[PDB]
């Protein structure tokens, strides 16, 4: 099971590198969008094997709606704030994350 | 006649990009009509100057998704459209390949599936995975698969701003 | 389910370029659905960085044909598709391909209603730009002549399927 | 060990969200650097759990040198292209990724 | 009537000039195809006002099939020979052309 | 006068067919030369019958110098673009082309 997670981590790292190279040609606003895409990918992978928390599933669902859904009419200042704060609150739970 | 035209226009208009794909695979019996519709596209000079690759293996799909940031979720099928430099007449014929890709998108909607063309990818690694020769240059990756979530239209500008009449600035 | 898939597949497949137009003008009732279905094409970021000009005046059509060798017969209607460099992504541009995709939707929009045309693109960009009044940022891409066909559709020879498409590799 | 991998994945996702939110304030050139930073972080997670490949260690060292330590220079078009290409060679190995 | 013909001649001259500029970028084989395209345009204009001969209409019809019709599987060595010889035979008629 | 214009049109069409057939033997660069040669021939027909514009006479002299003058030392891409642009201005004139 650990090996499968590692393989998907390698593919994820390749995606992050490709996004880094791509951002040198993409418009200004994709810096956050690619980070959000990678975040939802990581959360899918982590929900696969890592700690389970209902709010984390809510986070992944919101990211899926943002990305996999219609594009446009999206504000990034506030949306990212709520997403980051919700994830933070989850991580502050002594159970989801380990000291 | 009128009903067939109306149905076709509905099919063309309702075409929406699909970024979420179910884990269902694309059958060959369902892929053949899509390929036929895609290949029935205009070219530069009836030179058929293009190349298509139909990736369906799981490992190849995952590698292409990893090396193509445009792709959002793992697609059951990938169509790699490339310009054929050996048959070429910054190229006019490069537009015809994109026209063929558009026909493939409409074919996906013909069979209820959906495709999301993407041009934001690393040509080098993607070429290496696809095994394309030197002359062929990949230009479009089209993740195609069965839709998993309802499709909604994207915001659109007013028809007056994008379409004029016999001049520019005329409504 | 199978019947509509078959009909749409037949409409898409049996789309042949038309170069011999008849003496039937393209009415506005036959154009509004055409432009409506044509605009429903993928855009780079939904930028919609494109511009279209619908030419029907006989003088303008003759002037466009004269300065554009791509057009073979006088078209009742013309659609000039152009790339909007104002909303270009990253600044060849990928949105130009989206302009071409909308032109493909144009061809099918013409086929369903009984009209026809070809994505002519071999034209003198300068004279055409001056004739159609484009500003600096609108770069002409295609000049599709759309009109009522006068010659029966005749299929053209096509390359072998094995030499054009492959399965997850090249040569396999 | 899988549980610990998951918790670290949650932390990485939180970092991705924070980097995305911050990239609006940070200049454009920081998008690629944040992507590359995330790339080396992911490779760090996969170093002890994922497939062990010598080129993976070399690549992680490359990114470590670039992000960590001295700041400046580090032309990114060539650097990102080279790093991503090397990771591409790594991923094609049958042992690295099974299916 | 005479003025209308002249106006069509100016547009024809503009097409010939545009073809000349175009041929510097078109493939090798359009040198003849553009000449054939211009030839049928001239014959269409000439059939409107100039001398009428049944074989001249046959020429224009064959040219229309070649150009307006399907493209490909066309030979130019022989096809152009028969068309040029048929038009030469017509022109040799003392009635179609004037001394 | 209309009949004579038609006769000269038939001769011009025969010249276009002969030029096309010959262009196979002649090099590629002659494709533009034949089109330009036909352009001035067409304007000659329209000189005495079509609209009389001072710029039309100037243009006809330009192609006359290029063709009837010494061969060589000709930059076709700039020459054709400039000439076609000039003829365009002429055709935009409401008097030159009516509809
Ligand atoms: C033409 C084009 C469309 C793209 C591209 C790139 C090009 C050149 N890249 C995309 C991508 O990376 N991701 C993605 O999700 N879509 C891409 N598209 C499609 C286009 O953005 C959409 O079709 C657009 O949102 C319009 O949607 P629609 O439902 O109205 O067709
Ligand atoms: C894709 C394309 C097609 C063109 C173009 C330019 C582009 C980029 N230009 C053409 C032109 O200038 N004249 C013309 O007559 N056709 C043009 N076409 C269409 C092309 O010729 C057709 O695709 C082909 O002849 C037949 O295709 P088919 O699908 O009908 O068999």
């Amino acid at each position: 099971e650990v090996r499968q997670v590692g393989e998907e981590l390698l593919l994820l790292a390749a995606y992050l590198l490709s996004s880094g190279r791509g951002l040198l040609d993409e418009p200004r606003q994709y810096g956050t969008f690619r980070c959000l895409d990678a975040a939802r990918r990581v959360l899918a992978l982590a929900a696969g094997t890592g700690p389970h928390h209902p709010e984390l599933d809510a986070l992944r669902g919101r990211m899926d709606d943002v990305m996999c859904g219609p594009m446009g009419d999206h504000e990034l200042d506030t949306l990212l704030d709520q997403m980051c704060e919700r994830l933070a609150t989850v991580l502050e739970d002594p159970d989801v994350i380990s000291d | 006649p009128s009903q067939r035209s109306s149905h076709a226009l509905q099919t063309l208009t309702t075409r929406r990009a699909v970024r979420a794909f179910a884990d269902r695979p694309v059958d060959d019996s369902l892929l053949d009509p899509m390929l036929d519709a895609m290949l029935a596209a205009p070219s530069a000079s009836n030179k058929q100057a293009w190349a298509f690759v139909a990736v369906r293996e799981r490992r190849a799909l995952r590698l292409l998704r990893a090396f193509s940031p445009g792709i959002i979720e793992l697609p059951p099928l990938v169509v790699a459209a490339c310009f054929d430099r050996s048959r070429a007449v910054w190229d006019e014929g490069m537009l015809c390949v994109a026209m063929a890709v558009e026909n493939l998108l409409l074919a996906a909607h013909c069979l209820g599936l959906g495709g999301c063309p993407s041009g934001s990818f690393r040509r080098g690694p993607v070429r290496r995975l696809l095994g394309l020769p030197d002359h062929l240059e990949p230009l479009l990756l089209v993740p195609i698969g069965h839709p998993a979530r309802p499709l909604a239209p994207a915001p659109r500008r007013d028809r007056n701003e994008v379409v004029s009449h016999e001049r520019w600035g005329t409504g």
